[PDB]
RNA sequence: AACGCAGCGAAAUGCGAUAAGUAAUGUGAAUUGCAGAAUUCCGUGAAUCAUCGAAUCUU
RNA sequence: AUGAAAAGCACUUUGAAAAGAGGGUUAAAUAGCACCUUCAAUGAGAACUUGAAGUUCCAUGUGAACAGCGGUUGGACAUGGGUUGCCGGUUAAUAUUCCGGCACCCGGAAGAGCCCGACACUUCUGUCGGGUCAAGGGUUGGGCACGUUGGGCUUUGGGCGCGCCCUGGGAGCAGAGGGCCUCUAGCCGGGCAACCGGCCGGCGGCCCUCAGCACCCGGGGUAGCCCUUAGCAGGCUUCGGCCGUCCGGCGUGCGGUUAACAACCAACUU
């Protein structure tokens, strides 16, 4: 046994994800209750189980999130945590469609009559 | 606590699914014999006083109780 | 008079030979009660005269019976280190081994160890020794190990016997890769100079002077780099007292001021370790070795299990140490919780395995010596060391 | 050697107070490692803590005081300190005497010695303050009933 | 003189980010000269030093001492080359520690990245040189 | 022509109410059971009384979360031990951790759990 | 704002039961008070390093 | 804000300790992390510690500081531990919360607690016996006859025994004597030794004879209990008869005049 390596867990599906899970978490637990007592080179690996059993949760995390991002895709309503959060503001901000949005004479004016590129001599 | 006047009535109090245990209490300063059974609830208590009428009811009981003699000075 | 029957009965041939593994009582093999004297070697300089006075030898003659049982102790311990140097090899399991050891000791003394009293009238004077590698002493495989030695392994092996509370302490190193062997000759002329060192009048702080210069004038070539031997500082010899293994008196291996004198009547177990490391080890690993101090708190224990196990370590073991298996053989059943309890009390002290740094190598030598009144005589020694 | 936590164990365990624990002076040795109620009940079994007996109080003077006042000894002018009510109330002996006086008509009627008409006006005159005591109320019946039998015409 | 505007003259904001700098910005800050076989080999004049490899010290009372560093000892600024030791009052010896730029670098610690890194900064410095010699 | 009023009380009408058809989940997925079994018990305690009360008691004294109950205590220990309970008596010392004494069924004896669960082995 | 989290910490700093942090990218031998690791670089890669686009985020 | 770098002081010695004197590091230490009484015990030291006599909670330790004197002591310091509807018990520290029992005149209940004892006991551990119920007032006693209820006790008659003592079988166990064979130890003659002959200790498994304790099966006798009839288990006499000289109560004439008398029990108050 040993430190899992982040490397080899993005590889794994999530029933496999979730088996190694319960063996880390089991392992801290008897191996937390040693500890009364005890210095020595017990106490290093409770510290890389712990550090182990985030990076499986961050890995079984990740592949939820793009699995559902992966099903939202085409979708009018995406759940609040999987849209984009930029700022408040940002969100209320007018869509580039609408802000740069022109009325009918105003179309026409620039159609004819847009700024040329024009150049006088002296 | 409750008593059992009848004797016809203990051994049915015995005889019940819930009765986990008996024990005989002996006071020999009074000659009165003591039979008392446990059931869910209560504690049944028989007072005897003549000890001929003792020996007939312990083996008239159903065997798969439990019967103790109540020795003086029982340990914590 | 009446005329019973006497059926013939063939008086038994004593045994005059040992067996593999040692059986035989060793009574059977010195039918005289006479068991031999260790190595006999005159004090130095100005205590020569010591060999030849009158007064002196009856002085020991007062304590005939304390020399010729140890000598006995002694002889034990030759024959079974001798089965030991011959069968401990790689691929051989910490747990028969420590098992052959015990059996034979106890077979050769004649005390089962089950019985009260059996243990305190003779047999093993602490847990025997098998300290692999990095391992300086002290530890010992529990019931259920299952590690076999391998190639690579250097293996202490320390072996104590006592009679009527009188032990005998000697240690060994044993290694097969030859890279290892020099490590044996560098720890051997250490204890052999104290040999040479010992004595009435002599000054603990010049021995421990004289070990750094011989180990620092050592040096042993492991996979390309070269070590120098180190002695390890914070451990030392010391004095033996009746039904226990150390006393009051140290003496370093490491140069100090120290004017404590050695003295007639006296037991030293001179001891030396060697280490290509800093030179000093630290308590770590699983504990397996404990010892009743003399020195006891007479705490009045708040738990049973507790108040049990104190007193049949009392009656059984006395203050010489003992191990786990010592107790499993006793039947006990489930008893740790109150020997860690007497242990957390401070009744009765753990030794747990010491170690100098990972990946260092580590050798071990020792041998005790009485201190008789007109000479010193090493009892231990052997052919082997 | 400290013993106070010797002390107040001993007292607990022997359903005493602090100061009536005895420790042995010869042996506070024993007594220094108690520290625990089960040591200390051993010592107690061996008599190495003791409770001492309560300090003697005896009520024999005013058992003796009393039986002189029952015979009239210690009952003068000089003795009394309060009022001849606080002492002696009138209410308890007014209630004390309508309680004898009408004890003894009750009987009195039902026995038949007197019948309800004179029971009646006894009763009243008995509530009016007539009769001192027992001995006056029956001298009056006796009185009244002559007089009553002496009516034969 | 300095002319671009990003960089500061200031004693007291040099004196913060060199106290202050962390791990991976010490190890540039500690670099060594390169030894002169060394230097006209990889074409290199000093690199950033670390543990692993043999070191002459030219300043300081220890000079003209050969040995490799034991440890490269960034909080202190400091590194520890072997048998450069000082006894306590005890008579243990606790290293020494030595600045890298008092010292000089004869041989190197060979792994992939310094093959890399030492790559890096000779194919830069000749192009350097096309481009100036133009 | 309109419908009888038998009281001068005019009542709100009944209106039926729709139940919640989100189209869109507010969160993504469930979070994951909080406050399992590990995270619950934390180590059991090693002290002269709670190893007294193991003798004695046949109770095992346990550290558990300061915000679990009863009921999540007793089902830990059956699921993550194998141990059973007949009652379970929780304080909260004044560190601000919280201490459990779990006794134990009569059939077992608590001081072979603690050496089989490696409680204090 | 409160309460917790470090092998050994009380404060500060940092973090949130994935807790003195995780993932990903860059760089490329360390951390350091004592302990304790990793490549042994051919994938696999220290550190409270830098960056930081993925997550966790107790009351 | 020591010093470039902790190189921050090894070791010896005095002192209970703090520290001092040497010695050492440094370029520099003119840079040292301040850059009420008596006795006894404990202890370097006792008026204010202890025994006997007259989170502050708990345990262990303790240099400085504090406890306006001291301090070995502490609510101070250091390090551990402690907080889970009645009775009894349990802890160094929690209990109506833990454990056991039992619940929401008699049973509980004496088996509990409390006093006395005896023997053991290093401790793991106690074990077994005994007890522990002049005036001011009350309560009884009302009788004779008759009839009726409990019949308090006894005799006869009827029903149910097995308490003891006498007789047959067994079970388990204990010890003394004799027989079978197995292991270990001492003495004598012989024998190079091996081995062969005689005496002696521990044996020590099995069989036979003698003495003692506890248990089961089958036959005899009571000695105890329950029920009825008669007397109240009775005494006197004409010997017919009479008294009911048994206790307890209830109903009908009385008598109620000296119960205004006796006995018994009780506190206090001029």
């Amino acid at each position: 046994n040993g430190k899992v390596k982040a490397g080899q867990l993005w590889s794994k599906n999530k029933e496999e994800l979730t088996k190694i899970l319960g063996e880390l978490k089991t392992e801290l637990s008897q191996l937390r209750i040693q500890k009364i007592s005890s210095s020595g080179a017990k106490l290093n690996k409770i510290h890389d189980l712990r550090k182990s059993i985030a990076r499986v949760l961050t890995v079984i995390n990740a592949k939820q999130r793009a699995q559902l991002r992966l099903f939202y895709k085409n979708k009018k309503y995406l759940p609040l945590d999987l849209r984009p959060k930029l700022t408040r503001a940002l969100r209320r901000r007018l869509s580039k469609e609408d802000a740069s949005r022109v009325l009918e004479k105003t179309k026409k004016r620039l159609t004819h009559f847009p700024q040329r590129k024009y150049a006088v001599k002296a | 606590p409750q008593e059992v006047s009848d004797i016809k009535k203990f051994i049915e109090i015995c005889r019940r699914k819930d009765a986990s245990s008996a024990r005989i209490k002996k006071n020999p300063k009074t000659q009165q014999i003591k039979f008392k059974v446990r059931c869910q609830r209560f504690l049944y208590t028989l007072v005897l006083k003549d000890s001929d009428k003792a020996e007939k009811l312990k083996q008239s009981l159903p065997p798969n109780l439990q019967i103790k003699d109540v020795p003086k000075r029982n340990k914590r | 008079k009446k005329k019973k029957k006497k059926k013939n009965k063939k008086k038994k041939k004593k045994p005059t030979q040992q067996s593999d593994p040692p059986r035989v009582l060793i009574s059977h093999l010195f039918p005289d009660g006479k068991y031999p004297a260790g190595e006999e070697v005159e004090y130095v300089n100005e205590n020569r005269y010591r060999t030849t006075s009158e007064e002196k030898r009856y002085l020991d003659n007062m304590q005939s019976e304390f020399l010729n049982d140890y000598r006995q102790a002694a002889e034990v311990h030759r024959q079974v280190r001798k089965w030991a140097q011959g069968f401990v090899k790689p691929g051989k399991s910490l747990i028969e081994i420590s098992e052959g050891i015990e059996d034979s000791v106890r077979a050769l003394v004649g005390h089962p160890g089950l019985e009260e009293g059996d243990a305190l009238k003779a047999g093993m004077g602490f847990p025997v020794g098998l300290s692999i590698n990095h391992c300086a002493a002290h530890y010992n495989p529990n019931s259920g190990n299952k590690i076999v030695l391998q190639q690579d392994d250097v293996i202490k092996i320390d072996i104590g016997v006592h009679v009527n509370g009188r032990i005998v302490d000697s240690a060994f190193t044993m290694a097969w890769n030859d890279q290892f062997n020099p490590l044996l000759e560098a720890v051997r002329a250490a204890t052999n100079a104290g040999i040479r060192e010992a004595g009435i009048d002599a000054r603990v702080g010049e021995i421990g002077g004289v070990i750094q210069e011989v180990m620092e004038s050592y040096e042993v070539e492991i996979n390309g780099k070269t070590y120098p031997v180190k002695p390890i500082r914070n451990l030392n010899g010391h004095n033996i007292l009746p039904y226990s293994i150390h006393g009051t008196k140290s003496v370093p291996i490491v140069k100090t001021h120290d004017q404590t004198k050695m003295e007639e009547g006296d037991v030293f177990a001179i001891e030396t370790f060697g280490s290509t490391g800093k030179g000093y080890v630290i308590e770590s690993g699983e504990v397996s070795h404990y010892a009743l101090r003399g020195d006891a708190p007479k705490v009045d224990l708040r738990l049973s299990s507790a108040k049990s196990l104190l007193n049949v370590i009392k009656r059984h073991f006395g203050t010489l140490p003992f191990c786990r298996r010592f107790l499993d053989r006793l039947g006990q059943e489930k008893y740790l919780l109150g020997l860690n309890n007497l242990v957390s009390n401070g009744i009765v002290e753990d030794y747990p395995p010491l170690v100098d740094e990972k990946g260092s190598y580590t050798a071990q030598f020792e041998h005790t010596i009485l201190i008789r009144p007109t000479v010193k005589e090493v009892i231990s020694r052997g052919d082997d060391y | 050697v400290n013993l106070r936590t010797q002390k107040r164990l001993a007292a607990s365990v022997l359903g005493c107070g602090e100061g009536k624990v005895w420790l042995d002076p010869n042996e506070v040795s024993e007594i220094s490692n108690a520290n625990s109620r089960q040591s200390i009940r051993k010592l107690v079994a061996d008599g190495l803590i003791i409770k001492k007996p309560v300090t003697m109080h005896s009520r024999s003077r005013a058992r003796e005081l009393n039986l002189a006042r029952r015979i009239g000894r210690h009952r003068g002018f000089g003795k009394r300190k309060g009022t001849a009510d606080a002492r002696m109330p009138q209410q308890v002996l007014w209630m004390r005497r309508q309680r004898v006086l009408r004890r003894l008509l009750v009987k009195y009627r039902a026995s038949g010695k007197i019948d309800k008409h004179l029971y009646h006006e006894l009763y009243h005159l008995a509530k009016g303050n007539t009769f001192k005591h027992k001995r006056a109320l029956v001298e009056h019946i006796h009185r009244a009933k002559a007089e009553k039998a002496r009516e034969r015409q | 003189m300095k002319v671009r505007p990003t960089v500061s003259s200031s004693r007291r904001k040099a004196r913060k980010a060199h106290f202050s700098a962390p791990s991976s910005v010490r190890r540039v800050i500690m670099s060594a000269p390169l030894s002169k076989e060394l230097r006209e080999k990889y074409n290199v004049r000093s690199i950033p030093i670390r543990k692993g490899d043999e070191v002459q010290i030219v300043r300081g009372a220890h000079k003209d001492k050969e040995g490799k560093v034991t440890s490269v000892y960034r909080l202190k600024y400091v590194i520890h080359v072997e048998r450069v030791t000082r006894e306590k009052a005890t008579g243990q010896t606790v290293p020494i520690g030595i600045h890298p730029s008092n010292v000089v670098i004869t041989k190197l610690h060979l792994d992939k990245d310094r093959e890399n890194i030492l790559a890096r900064i000779k194919a830069g410095r000749e192009q350097v040189a096309k481009a100036k010699g133009k | 022509k309109t419908k009888v009023r038998k009281s001068t009380t005019f009542h709100r009408p009944k209106t039926l109410v729709l139940s919640r058809a989100p189209k869109y989940p507010r969160k993504s997925i469930p979070h994951e059971p909080r406050l399992d079994e590990h995270k619950i018990i934390i180590h059991p305690l090693n002290t002269e009384g709670a190893l007294k009360k193991i003798e004695e008691q046949n109770t095992l004294v346990f550290i558990v979360d300061v915000k679990a109950n009863k009921a999540q205590i007793k089902q830990a220990l059956k699921k993550l031990y194998d141990i059973d309970t007949v009652k379970i008596n929780t304080l909260i010392r004044p560190d601000g951790t919280k201490k459990a004494f779990a006794r134990l069924t009569p059939d077992v004896d608590a001081l072979d759990i603690a050496a089989t669960k490696l409680g204090l082995v």
